[PDB]
């Protein structure tokens, strides 16, 4: 009915996702609910460097490079 | 020729006729004002480019430059050898150091 | 064998590491590769020898696929061998479910139960996690084998207590194979 | 109104809108003659007020609502009186007709058989609805002018503010204009009352 | 579940975290044929598409019979795991990845070393070390460029 | 529902025939126009090309009946990038707020017939972020649908089952029969 | 002049025309059919029996559909660009070697040019009136690829006329009767299919015409009848490549039913390379026809050029 | 019964890339289409 009382605290942990570093920075009140749920896709920051990346290249160049970035944009959006 | 003219024009006649009847075959809805506009992915919406140009340039060039190597399989069982030879050696010996010229540089 | 660029430690490996061969028989081999389509040639003869292998095509609906006991599929009511409806209205399923698909009204029965008067579970709201067939004291709710219930009309996934205890009517023999097969797991 | 006694009669005049038989069927190739639109007595003998689709679907859930509106017979005209002459330039002049390589012509109908002529063979060789709705009833329809009575009530008595004809009209045949030839539109001029009944002696 | 796991101080049974370690595995190779599919559909080349999803949905079979789900299976909780292994399932598992190298070796034939897929592929988006610390970039992106950072190495 | 009929009644049943309407219309010309709309449905359900729009997690199992092991291509069902070339569109996955009019302009420049599949609970009843601020309440709002697939990821023999269903819904259309009744 | 030449000569072209367009259809359906098996899948199944009527499925629901247009004013221009594909697709296979006369060509490889060039011509057509700057941008990279091939293929085609001494294209029938092209002209081979992989639009120069880094470059816009007629247009040209194949380098062999199979052999080789291959670059796809092809043509034409010397002494 | 390994363990389950077999040389490659072009011309 009412989910398990976490302690009240801050923690991020961060693990190696196949796309890269998937993190939870999860933070909670002490409730049965979590306060904050922050989510870190590697996606989003791989995503980031799209506009540098793709300047000076041909349109088959960017899309090999959105083809190998490895994207995923459920996780990108959150 | 004048077969050819005679069955070109039936397969225009038929085609146009084919696509004709393809337009009162289809199924006729009401016109709205997005189904007639340009697809553009998902939400709706280029100038000249000059190495393309350059393209259709070099595409004419050695085009004109075909149609002058298109007649010497007739000419060389009526011409005279060396002076065949030696045209058609310098005809593309030059172009192969033009294209070999304007790679390197 | 060509030779390392980079030094390869004891943890890792290296891809494109391998230094381009500069010998004679080397450069020829890869000349020949390069004008004679030797790898394109090899990838059309893997490509080729592929239209000799089974199709792996299953033949939907004549044959149907693989299943687990534990499957996820249509929710369901079930009942006791007795008869009477298993669902005592406790509302863990209702407290459970994330996307709150299912709505729970309860009055007291004529003979003093507490069963149900609405149960109503939005299959268009469900999201097919199984935490209510987890959450269920008794055996009541529960993830039917069926997945074949594609709806014309919008309206008709919106599953009341009678489309529910029909599914549990209909679905009663494989739902209690899979739950006697399975419940030692869970 | 002899079988339902308190049935609510609305009675558009000519209703204008996007799919509609009033801008398309103005808006069509098989109503043009070789660039050329024929108009009964050029047009200008003919006064229509037509009405927007939005304000007589206000206008019928107005009356479905409000239970004063039992058996009351409802007059569903625009705001504005326009003659059809100056409706079909205003049309041309919002498709970019105007321009002078188009060869916009306006002529009289009567002097033209050939256009009845296409008009009955459009009724008869098609099979489902004829193309444009070039039957001779639409042609009968906009021969006949917009009368409206007095002493029976308009829409504005149902609590509907009707829009204008400049506001929507554009945005209908913004995508009828035809292409720009390689070498903002006026306002069409409204008929008052007095101008109706000069026009009319 | 880590993050829970950590708010909590509970730590989960070696069983767990062997089925954990190997769903993770299974996981990976799952996310490396969805990128290798749509990375050769996005190049042209469709036919590892399909070759590689014959053995996507093996493995999303065995996902089914663990749990219940082809995908989202709602099986790694905080504290372990939601349910046992059916028996029998690791009877399989080892048939697929005996089988699973053979199809890898018929993808490498007709992708790897092919000419176009290199002039697709080779000196294309080349980001730098100090790119990848400076942008923020994790993962594959860290070690195309050479930098030797593995997430389950360093910080297991 | 009805019962399932036993072998004893169903073998005194005749056959049902390819045609729903039946062999028994009375004119010769509504026959005639019943099996030329016949040979239409049968033309219109042997290939129906379904479009690219796959928007979240339902499109990776879209691309599962694409996969060797369910092979949509055995019945009609051939994916195409280009709305114009498309019949069907495959809602799949989550529509939001900023996805809405890019779907509608998708589907309006899509040409008539179209018939419309919502994968997944995203697509039909907003699902697991029904509550959200930025998630379409179900693209029934938006995007008019003729089947409902229902599992969260449908597996793929579902979702397949909803392309049969489509193919049964386009094998009814009366076309050309309401034309003789109109 | 007698009549039934005429006659016979009308009758031939229209069945050509007739069996052309059904040998279009099944080669729709073969291609579907073993380009699933390229991969582990089945082919089209389950419509009629066994997946044959399947493109007369197509056919009847591309014939069917709402016939929509890129804008709503003037769309006669979008009307001419399948028209003239589908009337050049079946317009070049008046050369085709009949050793039974019916059209007497003594200039055959000249009109395959011909047709050729107006390959770029519809397809520039179909970028242009379709509104789009998608289909303005796959209608320049098919114009692009099909001139930047052109001078190599006419170049390709000019080095194998020096083997025969005249254009006529029965005229390799003779020069085929102890063995076939293949043995001598295998890099020419290699070549040639990607001479006509280039010209038609397929899987390894699909730049032009590609679902990936375009949508559809000039059939974005095409449907209801006109892709259609541009899909069977496209096909008709994979048949006469084939057949163009196995003219010049396989022996003619028109009469012999081995023939038709080899014919069928190397649309089986063209569906084949339809699964393998990746697509090329622009830039190496410029790079592909304006210096490597183009040398390889130049080179090995002054080798025949050369060889056809040498034999004039001796001979 | 639980879900276990047998006993002595699975077998070695292969990860290694091995490459098809390569009948051909450029050398012999290149000597054999100089043959065959050079009968083919005579
Ligand atoms: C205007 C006029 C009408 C125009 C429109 C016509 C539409 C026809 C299609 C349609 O939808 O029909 C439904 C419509 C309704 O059918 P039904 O009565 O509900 O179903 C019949 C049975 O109950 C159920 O069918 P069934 O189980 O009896 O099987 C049907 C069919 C078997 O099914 C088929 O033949 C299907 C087609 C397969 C074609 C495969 C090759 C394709 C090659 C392409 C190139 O059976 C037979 O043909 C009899 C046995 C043949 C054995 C052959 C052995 C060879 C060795 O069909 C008919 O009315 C049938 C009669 C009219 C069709 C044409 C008959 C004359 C021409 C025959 C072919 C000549 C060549
Ligand atoms: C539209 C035209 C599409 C492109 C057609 C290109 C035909 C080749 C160009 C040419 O001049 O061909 C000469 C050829 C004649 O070739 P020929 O004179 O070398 O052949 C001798 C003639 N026979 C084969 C009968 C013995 O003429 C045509 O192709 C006529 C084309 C008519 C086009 C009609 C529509 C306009
Ligand atoms: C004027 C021509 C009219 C007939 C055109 C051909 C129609 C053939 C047809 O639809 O056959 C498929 C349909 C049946 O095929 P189907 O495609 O509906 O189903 C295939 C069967 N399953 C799904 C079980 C694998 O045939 C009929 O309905 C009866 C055909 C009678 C013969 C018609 C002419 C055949 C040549
Ligand atoms: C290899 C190439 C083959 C090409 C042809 C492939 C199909 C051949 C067999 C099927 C023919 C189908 C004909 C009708 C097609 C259009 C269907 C339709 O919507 O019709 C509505 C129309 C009008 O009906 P309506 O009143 O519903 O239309 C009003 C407009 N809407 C749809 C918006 C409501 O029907 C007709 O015009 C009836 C035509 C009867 C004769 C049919 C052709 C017979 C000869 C062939
Ligand atoms: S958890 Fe089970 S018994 Fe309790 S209210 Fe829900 S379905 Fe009924
Ligand atoms: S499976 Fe999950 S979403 Fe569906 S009713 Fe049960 S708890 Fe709710
Ligand atoms: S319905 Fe379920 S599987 Fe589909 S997009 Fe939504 S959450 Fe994903």
């Amino acid at each position: 009915t009412q989910g398990y009382q976490v302690p009240p605290g801050a923690t991020y942990t961060a693990i190696e996702a196949p796309k890269g570093e998937f993190g939870v920075y999860l933070i909670s009140d002490g409730s049965s609910r979590p306060y904050r749920c922050k989510i870190k896709a590697p996606g989003f920051a791989h995503l980031a460097a799209l506009e540098k990346i793709g300047k000076q290249h041909m349109l088959a160049d960017v899309v090999a490079i959105i083809g190998t970035l490895d994207v995923v944009f459920g996780e990108i959006d959150r | 020729m004048f077969s050819i003219i005679f069955i070109a024009l039936l397969i225009l006649l038929i085609t146009t006729i084919v696509m004709f009847l393809a337009s009162i075959l289809s199924k006729k809805a009401l016109i709205d004002r997005e189904k007639s506009s340009p697809f553009e992915c998902g939400f709706d919406p280029l100038p000249f480019s000059l190495r393309f140009f350059l393209i259709t340039i070099i595409f004419l060039i050695f085009d004109v430059e075909i149609a002058l190597i298109l007649p010497m399989i007739i000419i060389m069982k009526y011409s005279n050898i060396m002076i065949w030879t030696i045209t058609s050696i310098i005809f593309i010996l030059i172009l192969l150091i033009g294209l070999y010229h304007e790679w390197n540089q | 064998e060509p030779k390392d660029i980079v030094e390869v430690p004891k943890g890792y490996v290296y891809v494109n590491n391998k230094e381009l061969s500069m010998e004679f028989a080397d450069i020829t081999d890869r000349a020949a590769s390069t004008m004679f389509f030797g790898e394109l040639l090899r990838g059309f003869a893997v490509t080729l020898a592929h239209i000799f292998k089974e199709p792996a095509t299953i033949n939907y609906p004549f044959e149907k696929g693989p299943l687990s006991p534990r499957f996820r599929g249509e929710h369901a009511l079930r009942r006791y061998p007795s008869g009477e409806e298993r669902c005592i209205a406790c509302k863990l399923c209702e407290a459970i479910c994330p996307a709150q698909a299912i709505t729970i009204e309860a009055e007291e029965r004529a003979d003093g139960s507490r069963r149900t008067t609405r149960y109503d579970i939005d299959m268009t709201k469900c999201i097919y996690c199984g935490f209510c067939q987890e959450a269920c004291p008794v055996d009541a709710i529960v993830e039917g084998p069926n997945f074949e219930f594609s709806t014309e009309t919008h309206e008709e996934l919106l599953y009341n207590k009678e489309k529910l205890l029909c599914n549990g009517d209909k679905w009663e023999s494989e739902i209690a194979s899979n739950l006697q097969a399975d419940h030692l797991y869970r | 109104r002899d079988a339902f006694p308190n049935a609510t009669i609305i009675r558009p005049a000519d209703i204008y809108g996007s799919e509609d038989r009033f801008l398309r069927y103005y808006a069509h190739i098989w109503r043009r003659q070789f660039r050329s639109m024929p108009l009964w007595h050029k047009g200008e003998k003919t006064v229509k007020q037509p009405v927007y689709v939005s304000d007589v679907a206000q206008a019928i859930i107005n009356a479905a609502k409000d239970p004063d509106s039992a058996g009351r017979i409802y007059q569903a005209v625009g705001p504005k009186r326009y003659q059809l002459s100056e409706l079909v330039d205003w049309f041309h002049r919002l498709m970019r007709k105007d321009q002078k390589r188009w060869g916009y012509m306006r002529y009289d109908m009567r002097w033209d058989p050939t256009f009845l002529l296409k008009a009955k063979l459009n009724s008869f060789i098609c099979p489902g609805t004829p193309i444009g709705g070039l039957h001779p009833a639409r042609i009968e329809r906009e021969a006949v002018t917009d009368k409206v009575l007095t002493g029976v009530p308009t829409l504005e008595d149902l609590g509907v503010t009707l829009t204008t004809m400049e506001q929507q009209v554009p945005w209908e045949l913004r995508p009828y204009r035809a292409a720009l030839y390689y070498d903002t539109p006026s306002p069409p001029k409204c008929i008052e009352a007095r101008d109706e009944l000069r026009l009319f002696a | 579940s880590l993050a829970v796991e950590k708010l909590l101080n509970i730590d989960v049974p070696l069983r767990a975290k062997y089925i954990r370690t190997l769903f993770a595995e299974i996981t990976r190779i799952l996310n490396h044929i969805m990128a290798v599919g749509t990375h050769a559909l996005d190049v042209g080349a469709l036919t590892p598409f399909f070759w590689l999803f014959e053995e996507r949905e093996k493995m999303m079979e065995f996902y089914e019979r663990v749990s219940g789900a082809r995908m989202h299976a709602a099986y790694i909780r905080p504290g372990g795991v939601s349910l046992d292994m059916p028996l029998g399932l690791m009877d399989d598992i080892y048939e697929f990845a005996s089988k699973f190298a053979e199809r890898l070796d018929e993808v490498e034939d007709v992708l790897t070393t092919n000419r176009i897929w290199v002039q697709r592929t080779e000196d294309i988006g080349i980001v730098t070390a100090e790119e990848a610390l400076n942008y923020g970039f994790s993962g594959v992106m860290l070690r195309g460029s050479g930098i030797k950072w593995d997430l389950r190495k360093q910080q297991p | 529902q009805q019962t399932l009929p036993v072998a004893e009644v169903a073998q005194n049943l005749p056959k049902k025939g390819y045609s729903p309407f039946g062999t028994k219309q009375s004119s010769v010309a509504e026959w005639s126009l019943a099996r030329l709309d016949d040979l239409l449905n049968w033309g219109r359900k042997g290939s129906i090309w379904p479009l690219t729009f796959g928007l979240a997690c339902c499109a990776v199992e879209m691309m599962h009946i694409a996969a060797p092991r369910y092979d949509m291509d055995r019945y009609g069902v051939v994916f195409r990038a280009s709305p114009r070339q498309a019949d069907v569109i495959i809602v799949a996955g989550t529509l939001t707020n900023k996805m809405a009019p890019a779907l509608r302009k998708v589907y309006d420049q899509m040409p008539e017939p179209r018939w419309v599949i919502s994968m997944g609970s995203c697509a039909n009843g907003g699902g697991y972020y029904h509550y959200s601020y930025s998630v379409v309440r179900g693209c029934d709002r938006i995007i008019p649908v003729d089947i409902y697939v229902p599992g969260c990821p449908p597996t793929a023999e579902a979702l397949m089952y909803g392309v049969l269903q489509l193919q049964k819904k386009v094998k009814r259309m009366k076309t050309l029969q309401m034309w003789y009744r109109k | 002049m007698f009549y039934m030449e005429f006659i016979l000569s009308l009758i031939g072209s229209l069945l050509l025309i007739i069996c052309v367009l059904v040998s279009v259809a099944f080669l729709t359906l073969l291609e579907r059919k073993v380009l699933g098996y390229i991969q582990i899948r089945k082919g089209p199944n389950k419509v009629g029996l066994m997946g044959i009527p399947q493109p007369f499925c197509d056919a009847i629901k591309l014939f069917t559909k709402e016939q929509t247009y890129p804008l709503l004013s003037n769309y006669l221009s979008y009307y001419i660009s399948p028209i003239f594909s589908l009337f050049l697709s079946l317009f070049v296979w008046m050369c085709m070697p009949f050793f039974v006369k019916l059209y007497s060509f003594n200039l055959g490889g000249l009109f395959f040019l011909c047709c050729t060039s107006l390959g770029v011509y519809t397809v520039m057509v179909a970028g242009w009136s379709s509104n789009s700057n998608y289909a303005l941008l796959g209608g320049l990279r098919a114009v692009a690829q099909t001139i930047s091939y052109e001078v190599s293929l006419a170049l390709i085609l000019l080095s194998f006329i020096f083997l025969i001494g005249s254009y006529n294209m029965i005229y390799f029938f003779f020069y085929q009767v102890y063995m076939w092209f293949l043995i001598i002209l295998f890099p020419m081979a290699l070549v040639w299919v990607s001479i006509s992989l280039a010209e038609t639009n397929r899987t390894p120069f699909d730049f032009a015409e590609g679902e990936s880094e375009l949508v559809s470059g000039f059939n974005v816009e095409y449907s209801s009848g006109g892709f259609a007629l541009i899909f069977m247009a496209e096909y008709a040209s994979i048949l006469f490549m084939s057949m163009l194949f196995c003219v010049i380098f396989l022996g003619c062999d028109v009469f012999n039913l081995l023939f038709y199979m080899k014919l069928t052999f190397i649309s089986f080789v063209f569906i084949w390379v339809r699964g393998t291959l990746p697509r090329f670059r622009y830039d190496k796809l410029m790079y592909l026809a304006w210096k490597c092809f183009l040398s390889f043509s130049l080179n090995y034409l002054l080798f025949f050029i050369g060889f056809k010397i040498l034999l004039f002494s001796l001979l | 019964k639980q879900d276990l390994p047998p006993p002595g363990g699975y077998k070695k389950i292969p990860f290694a890339r091995v490459p098809p077999k390569s009948y051909f040389t450029g050398f012999t490659t290149i000597g054999t289409y100089v043959v065959v072009t050079a009968v083919g011309l005579g």
